[PDB]
């Protein structure tokens, strides 16, 4: 399993998300992003350590306060994946909301 | 001059000299059902000496298995060492209170010879970071990344006199246990602080109470809803883009800085046209401060108070809200209150993980209940909340010197102890010269150098 | 049927595609392959079978690399022609051999083996059956890979004897692999019809030809699952090449589908292999598990039942993922969730479940919502003897479920919660909204119901509904009946045991019963003081 | 990078360590063992997370004592690779020292 | 040379290729086959080239399946045959297309291709340059995975240039990849020479088929290889198949290899693929990367030198690793150690180095032992801009280091301590026994020197040699000669600085270098005390 299946699967449910909410501006975006993460995040134990092997995704954090302070180690690299995952999707918002507002015309 | 700087009276004497026994352990056949199975002897692994003093046994290892078996009874009182595990090849070490215990191959048990060398001097010394280096010296090395027993029987420390080494190691003990006192009583002080939370903040200091929307509270006190006494007021972040909004030399604060807790400032700041442009919303000391977003665990709050002298001032990000005091109200106090898990319980009883989640809605936040108190009495409360912090705080950096002072204390005494003049009282006729502060001083000076000059006599007593 | 004295001689042969560049997951299909061609000319009529100029003399014949050569341009041409029949069993099928010294010496080996394991008459049945078991021992290995499609047999069984399929039904499988799922349905109808016997000529031709439908993404698994099928006499449609089509359930093959009347099915876990979901849903999503729901719920004719085999994420996953749960509450009848134990699947550090549920009502077959009212769920996992080759998954660990379950395939038998096998009543309760207000007894149970209003509200439209925590401890088991009843209540009580035991130890009471409830009846009281 | 590539890396090394000591007792074993496992531990991010992501070790310690009390995640994962191999090899120990003494005859 | 028109154009082909089922891997390997034929045909005697039955024609003019595995068949008829000239550039070679649509799209299309890239008289040259220069943007590509034979081009121009490989010098490649070294070894002897003219028939065709050994053990990117020398006119042992030998060089392929003068490889990182050790070496280990080396220092001839690309590991492994780094060190002269940046491999998070050295000494080609003496080492890698696709890495950035080299190809031109190149003056020294004893102006070099003895004690005989931090951080940068001396002191020395800060604050002084001085003659006095 690899990261990009991953992302390939929050960009996907985010695209959802945008159109079942009318979804027209960045700054109305978070929960939706947020959301879209926690569908793609991987359950399994190996599909987890999967991914951390593969490209697009390293093991520092960007926000500190994105990183649980706790002995689980797979918590905390499944809480990095959800990051890179938000930080990802951001990335995509504009084209995203702009792909979505240019899909109809009179 | 030797291992290190040595006193006259002391010789550097090997371990394996000293020490009446120096051996390793074995380990059993694991597959064999018969040598685990209804264990009345402990069995210890690696892990039990790094894991405090050794009271406890994590595997049971049974006396048939003991037979067969290298492992043999250790005496109680005896040091024991880890060989594997370690920077490459420091040693763990430890004293076993417990009966006779037994060991595996890393362990290995030393036994010092009756008043030759002391269990609790020797624990102690290995403890030193002067140790480490010694063994360092060894190196990683090849095959061998470990201590071996050989090298360790080389070891070459020096040895006082026998009535000395048990003054010397009785004022480390006690050193250790006054840590260890101080740390008792930091651990009950959040206990108590927490205590406070609870009763202060719904008992507050009355005694006539009725009952209300909000549980059981003072009769005094009115309630209220947040909106009613404060002002929400949301936040919007500047375009990453424009570099203009990038120069800056004003704090804007993130949840991010929240975590880090009290904030006077923010690791990025934003610029005065971001704000203007931006219209974002500036806010002046003593405000209060809370989270947004990311949660925290799911649907819970974060808070902080914002600090500043008449030189500064804080603005924010989307992802935190600000609330602001119409009057009649003292802010420290209500952030006590809202980081209080009372208040964690009602907001997750009423809102539970949702769409809208990991995030605190305007609404909610207005619609939170609050107890209304006099000003006098909030102030009495916020006071003596924030002084238990600071006293938690003070005790903390008690500890971290004391801790510096052992260090420091171990230095010399090392040395000194080493030297015969600490077995030896200073030569006083009556108790009283050690009894003042200086003149205990003194009268070592006077010792000291009366001494020296009757050691001039002989080379050798110097020499020696 | 056990792996024997066959099994290990086939296994002998599988050193040569070992040597030769296969990979341990493909020796079956490159030994079902030879032994096929090897068979129609032992048959003595594989001028029937096969096409000149590409028989088990013109490949045995051969040597060296001008024998793989021959062997790949063999392999595409019986692939590819109007004699669709063999066709069907060659058709996206390639060796991976690559050592020319390899092939010569497998041809060569089973040209010179036995029917060893024969019996009156051809046992071409046997061949197919040590294969199937063969293949078996490779879903089992972890480092094949092929994992992915294996199921517990005692699993299979089960599910489809609480499905009961009877004749005139379609059994459809979205996601076949080997056809495990319908070969045995096919097994338990013919169980029950005195192999087919019992029923008119046109009822056998339909139980042979349209009762069993499946699909498989992987041309090389689909294949396997065609050689499954046809030695088990199940001839499917031959427009599709036979009862396994090819093709993706997420895709325009899925919805090209018909309908079916019982569903049973594990579908692949994890994110999928190369499967693009290029068909529209009731909800869109990117996870491939809640596709397949959607898809199974859509198939099942009104009234239609199903099986499917789950991981967790399912259960819990928000976004879309209560949308779709809501869905399945709504178009079809969930009444039965069996959690699943860990360490059965090749796999490990996973967790399944299987959903039970009609498509629609019994009473009416139609309705589009409310037709979930009461979810019953069995816990299988929490507190549950560690699996492995060591400790194996069997039947056994089936029967109570099954038992109360009922005997009525679409869970409307009179049932009743209590069920404390596998030391139920030994095992930790947890502290959450499916114990509350429940009495000692009941919080111990494998086997609770839950409504549809309590889904919804406490668990907010969620089926990842447990409540045994089966601590791995040992305690006395002395505790008042309102303390039991009370989880939570539990730390608190216990926590004043403790300082009794230590007081205990002064006084030097003796262990008995008596005096332990003495001592609780002043120290129980002042705790509730 | 599989979890097998690292063992039959460190189950070669033992071998040789064996023959180069003449190693004929599992009571002399440890040092051998413990330097195979340092020279077959991946040293790269990613070959430790495949590792990590393949068939035969999980994350959980035996001994805890052999586990860092660190917060750099990647030391923890290769600790726990490092902790896998030495007990793996100590499974093959009698064997491995029986094919030496066995591999000579008169 | 960059990608122009014509690789635009072969760009949009791969479209085909990619909705075909073939990799991005493949692209380049799937349209030189192609391109090839159809090259043949364009000159007018593919008749001379491929064999009957098999050309241009009969590939072009079928369609769908029947064209796809007739290709199959295409593809092992040329690989198999006495014609070794045209079987070497099919050998092991196969097409990965699947979609028998896309192939059928593929060949039309180049069917109706241009010399677009051409020059006077048929560029066949060019459509291998453009081929070659795509292949680089692949393997630039991560998704790829091809990523892992790819080297800055750069750093390869560099390699063979403080080689200077001179005609008459048979130069090995053990990991030739694509062949990149052994091209640009050609490249500059051609440079050197007048493309050869300077020199009698005979050298020529020793360079043409002597000069120059490689081996490769992936059949694909052995092809590859091959028809990268081929349009380069290195034509190597028709034996073997030309310049490229396919195999491993961990196991009897590598043995079997001819000694060498110059020795330039970059071999593969990590645990590399299929190659197993069936060679025994002077130090048996598990490492592929430490054998690589017994390897090379194995077949260079006495007074050999080569130039490897390796990875920290080697450095600084323990077991084993300290055995063959002594070796190393022993058999020959290790003269330099180049520290290579990050982020300049398509990989990312890995160490790579450069070690120069030569077999033996220049004056004693034979000997034995204690061949290394002072060991040269040139950090490039700390306190180095990252590079990316926005900061590229270019010859620019290895100028400095191969100025202080010297022009001498065995490192015995003089040298001298002192380059401070890329801010190496504001990078954060380390306190380690590099520095020890060490000048605040030698501390802050790229490059130092090293003795034998002091390798052997203080570094244990570990080549992870390093001595700089570039810390990033804005610091005012005053400070004593002794404390900048001393890396350790600074700490002491700069926390005097801290206090002495907050007092300047109150007293307002100006921020003038005297101001500075004036108070550090009283606060640095202090701290000595």
């Amino acid at each position: 399993m690899t990261y990009n299946n991953v992302f390939d699967h929050a960009y996907e449910m985010l695209k959802e998300n945008i159109r079942y909410d009318d979804i027209r501006d960045t700054d109305d975006l978070h929960d939706a992003i947020h959301m879209a993460a926690d569908n793609a995040v991987p359950h399994y134990y190996a599909d987890i350590f999967s991914v951390m092997a593969s490209e697009g995704i390293d093991l520092e954090f960007e926000d500190s306060g994105l990183m649980p302070d706790t002995k689980d180690v797979i918590r905390i690299l499944q809480a990095r994946i959800y990051e890179q995952l938000t930080i990802d999707l951001w990335e995509d918002a504009e084209d995203l909301l702009n792909e979505y507002l240019e899909e109809v015309e009179e | 001059m030797s291992a290190g700087k040595l006193p006259e009276g002391w010789v550097i004497a090997p371990v394996s000299t000293v020490t009446t026994l120096i051996r390793g352990v074995t380990y059993k056949k694991e597959q064999a059902i018969n040598y685990l199975k209804d264990d009345y002897l402990p069995l210890i692994r690696a892990n039990n000496i790094q894991n405090g003093k050794f009271d406890t046994t994590d595997l049971v290892f049974v006396p048939k298995n003991l037979v067969k078996e290298s492992q043999k009874i250790s005496p109680e009182d005896i040091v024991i060492a880890m060989s594997s595990g370690s920077k490459s090849v420091v040693g763990k070490s430890a004293h076993q209170h417990l009966p006779f215990e037994c060991s595996f191959g890393a362990f290995c048990g030393v036994l010092r010879p009756e008043k030759l060398i002391f269990s609790g001097f020797i624990a102690h010394f290995t403890k030193s970071s002067l140790y480490r280096n010694k063994i360092s010296s060894l190196s990683a090395g090849a095959n061998i990344n470990n201590i071996k027993p050989a090298s360790f029987d080389l070891i070459n420390i020096p040895i006082p006199p026998l009535a000395e080494q048990k003054i010397i190691a009785e004022k480390l003990d006690t050193l250790l246990a006054q840590v260890d006192s101080t740390k008792a009583r930091f651990e009950q002080i959040p206990q108590i602080l927490k205590r406070f939370r609870q009763a202060v903040l719904g008992g507050a200091v009355n005694g006539k109470l009725t009952e209300k929307w909000r549980n059981f509270e003072p009769q005094h006190s009115v309630f209220k809803k947040l909106n009613f006494e404060s002002i929400l007021t949301e936040l919007r972040n500047g375009l990453s883009s424009k570099p203009n909004e990038s120069g800056v030399g004003h704090p804007i604060l993130r949840i991010s800085s929240v975590r880090a807790g009290h904030v006077d400032q923010n690791d990025i700041r934003f610029l005065e046209c971001s704000e203007s442009e931006l219209n974002r919303h500036k806010l002046q000391d003593g405000d209060l401060l809370f989270t947004r977003y990311n949660g925290s665990l799911e649907f819970v709050g974060v808070c902080g108070l914002l600090k500043k002298l008449q030189h500064q001032n804080l603005l924010y990000p989307d992802k935190l809200i600000r609330a602001r005091l119409t009057k009649d109200a003292l802010p420290e106090y209500i952030e006590i209150f809202f980081s209080s898990p009372s208040a964690r319980n009602a907001m997750m009883n009423c809102v539970k993980t949702t769409s809208g989640q990991k995030g605190i809605s305007g609404k909610d936040i207005k619609s939170q209940v609050v107890l209304l108190p006099p000003v006098k009495e909030q102030a009495e409360i916020v006071r003596r909340v924030e002084q238990l912090f600071a006293y938690a705080d003070t005790i903390e950096k008690q500890v971290n010197n004391a801790l510096a002072r052992v260090n420091n204390l171990t230095q010399s005494i090392l040395a000194k102890a080493f030297r015969g003049e600490l077995t030896a009282q200073w030569r006083a006729e009556n108790p009283d010269l050690i009894s003042g502060e200086n003149s205990a001083a003194a009268l070592l000076e006077k010792i000291k150098a009366e001494r020296a000059a009757s050691g001039g006599k002989k080379a050798s007593r110097k020499k020696s | 049927m056990n792996n024997n004295d066959l099994v290990a001689k086939l296994w002998k042969l599988c050193d040569n595609l070992r040597d030769g560049g296969v990979s341990y997951q493909n020796y079956v299909n490159e030994l079902a392959s030879l032994l096929f061609l090897k068979m129609c000319k032992e048959t003595g009529q594989e001028a029937e079978y096969l096409p000149e100029g590409y028989r088990w003399d013109d490949l045995k014949s051969r040597i060296g690399q001008e024998q793989l050569q021959f062997y790949r341009k063999m392999l595409v041409h019986l692939g590819e022609d109007d004699k669709k029949l063999v066709q069907a069993v060659f058709h996206n099928v390639s060796t991976t051999i690559t050592e020319p010294k390899q092939i010569t010496a497998l041809v060569s080996n089973m040209d010179s083996l036995d029917w060893y394991n024969g019996a009156h008459g051809k046992s071409r049945d046997d061949f197919g059956d040590m294969y199937e078991g063969l293949l078996q021992k490779n879903a089992n290995e972890t480092k094949s890979g092929a994992g992915q499609y294996f199921t517990p047999r005692p699993l299979i069984k089960t599910i489809i004897h609480l499905l009961k399929p009877q004749p005139r039904e379609v059994v459809q499988d979205p996601a076949a692999g080997t056809a495990g799922f319908l070969i045995e349905a096919d097994r338990y109808v013919k169980s029950q019809t005195n192999d087919l016997d019992d029923l008119d000529g046109d009822t056998q031709d339909f139980q042979i030809h349209r009762a069993f439908i499946g699909l498989e993404l992987v041309p090389g698994t689909r294949r396997l699952a065609l050689m499954n099928c046809l030695l088990h006499d199940i001839e499917g449609n031959l427009d599709h090449g036979g009862a396994i089509r090819l093709g993706n359930t997420l895709g325009s093959d899925g919805e090209n589908l018909p309908k079916a009347h019982i569903v049973a099915t594990n579908p692949p876990f994890g994110s999928a292999a190369g499967t693009n979901i290029t068909r529209t849903f009731v909800h869109p999503t990117s996870n491939k598990q809640l596709c397949f729901m959607q898809h199974i719920i859509e198939t099942l004719h009104p009234g239609g039942r199903a099986a499917v085999v789950v991981p967790d994420n399912v259960l819990f996953e928000g976004g879309k993922g209560t949308d779709i749960r809501r869905d399945l509450m709504d178009k079809c009848h969930l009444h039965t969730i069996l959690r699943l134990p860990t360490g059965i699947f090749y796999a490990q550090g996973v967790k399944t479940n299987v959903l039970f549920f009609t498509k629609g009502t019994v009473a009416n077959p139609n309705q589009d919502k409310n037709c979930t009212d009461d979810v019953w769920v069995y816990d299988l996992r929490t507190n549950m003897p560690s699996f492995g080759k060591r400790t194996p998954f069997t039947d056994e660990h089936l029967q109570p479920f099954e038992r109360v379950y009922g005997e009525d395939p679409h869970g409307l038998s009179p049932r009743t919660e209590g069920e404390w096998s596998f030391n139920a009543e030994e095992t930790e309760v947890a502290d959450s909204e499916e114990n509350k207000n429940t009495d000692q007894h009941l919080a111990t149970s494998r086997w609770r119901k839950f409504s549809r209003e309590w889904i919804r509200t406490a668990k907010s439209d969620s089926l990842d509904i447990s409540w045994l925590k089966d601590k791995d401890s040992i305690d006395a088991d002395s505790l008042p009946e309102p303390d039991v009843l009370a989880a939570e209540a539990m730390g608190e009580l216990v926590q004043a045991l403790s300082e009794l035991d230590a007081l205990m130890r002064e006084l030097g009471a003796s262990d008995e019963a008596d005096l332990q409830r003495q001592l609780l009846e002043e120290a129980f009281g002042g705790v509730k003081e």
